[PDB]
């Protein structure tokens, strides 16, 4: 259902990572399934050729977490009156995000059910950020 | 240009922010509103350094680029008893406890 | 105005009554303006005071968000806050 459009139509995109992350591009292809592409360091842009309706996500690399482009999910790309900016930032995350995030990126997985804190906690751990999971839309 | 703060004196905190351009009076008055206190009752510190009045928050020392929303700049605040100031004193915020053998 | 954040070791903390009505749990919990939290030490309870601006500094901004800082040795404890109070 969430997929790329087939419109053949060429757009000129610049992929601009706001973020202080390592960011992962995925194109959603005809399918609807999630396709990686090189990953933008954090300061960077990236000039891409992509086409008119594909749609596209931003994700952390390394950890997955959801990033926003120009305020939202998707980024579509338009008709170019040039090239169409893709301004990749953090979202506000809450504050509980926030802490799993840093908890997850200290603690190794098997080592979650040693931390002293209530069981909603260790299942909250174990439910990493995914593209996937992400695709519900709805 | 807005400046994030912590006004601290013993065990209170005032979160707050202020412009760039507002003065040391101006901040008296906004603790004044707070904690029931006039500005001549009040010192206002940076670090052990008393500030001056008619001084602005950014002649203080306190910049958009360090009095940010997520790492506020410290106020110190004394009062005066009566008659004489008290010695600008600040509690510490509590210990952490020690890193958890799986984080180390 | 103002409410105050009080934690267990004796730290008042004053924000903005809006700032602190971004917390559903604290919004219940004024409903009178102060808030004693027997469990959240002042180490954590500033943290939580720094997301509170940042949070409402950041909300619909446009521009470049910073990212909110969490020290090692407090990330278990803020976490546990944050989960109690749905921030
Ligand atoms: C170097 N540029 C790319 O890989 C772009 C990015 C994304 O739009 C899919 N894509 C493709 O070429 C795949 C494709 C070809 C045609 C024709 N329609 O889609």
């Amino acid at each position: 259902v969430l997929r790329s459009v087939n419109s053949r139509e060429p757009s000129q995109v610049i992929f601009c990572n706001r973020s202080p992350r390592v960011v992962l591009p995925v194109w959603l292809n005809f399918d609807g399934e999630p396709q990686p592409y090189p990953t933008l360091p954090p300061g960077t842009g990236r000039r891409i050729h992509s086409y008119r309706g594909h749609l596209w996500l931003f994700r952390d690399a390394g950890t997955h977490d959801g990033l926003l482009v120009n305020q939202t999910e998707l980024f579509v790309p338009s008709l170019n009156v040039q090239p169409i900016f893709a301004n990749i930032t953090l979202p506000v995350y809450t504050l509980k995000e926030r802490c799993l995030q840093v908890v997850r990126s200290l603690v190794k997985p098997e080592n979650y059910r040693r931390l002293d804190i209530v069981r909603s906690l260790y299942e909250d751990l174990e439910d990493h950020p995914n593209v996937q999971k992400d695709l519900e839309r709805l | 240009m807005d400046v994030f703060l912590m006004i601290r004196r013993h065990k209170t905190t005032i979160f707050t922010d202020a412009k760039e351009s507002s003065t040391v009076f101006e901040l008296k008055r906004i603790v004044e509103g707070i904690l029931k206190r006039p500005p001549d009752e009040q010192r206002l510190y940076k670090d052990d350094q008393l500030l001056d009045d008619g001084k602005t928050l950014g002649e203080c020392g306190f910049t958009s680029q360090t009095a940010r929303p997520q790492a506020p700049a410290t106020v110190g605040l004394a009062f005066r008893a009566d008659d004489t100031f008290e010695a600008l004193c600040i509690e510490p915020f509590s210990s952490p406890p020690e890193l958890p053998d799986v984080m180390k | 105005m103002y409410v105050k954040l009080i934690s267990s070791d004796g730290h008042e903390f004053i924000v903005k009554r809006e700032h602190a009505l971004t917390s559903g749990t604290i919004k219940a919990m004024l409903s009178t303006n102060e808030v004693n939290f027997r469990e959240i030490p002042s180490h954590v309870l500033s943290k939580v005071c720094m997301y509170f601006t940042y949070k409402v500094r950041y909300t619909n901004s446009s521009t470049e968000i910073p990212e909110f800082p969490i020290a090692p040795e407090i990330a278990l404890e803020l976490l546990m806050a944050a989960n109690f109070l749905d921030c």
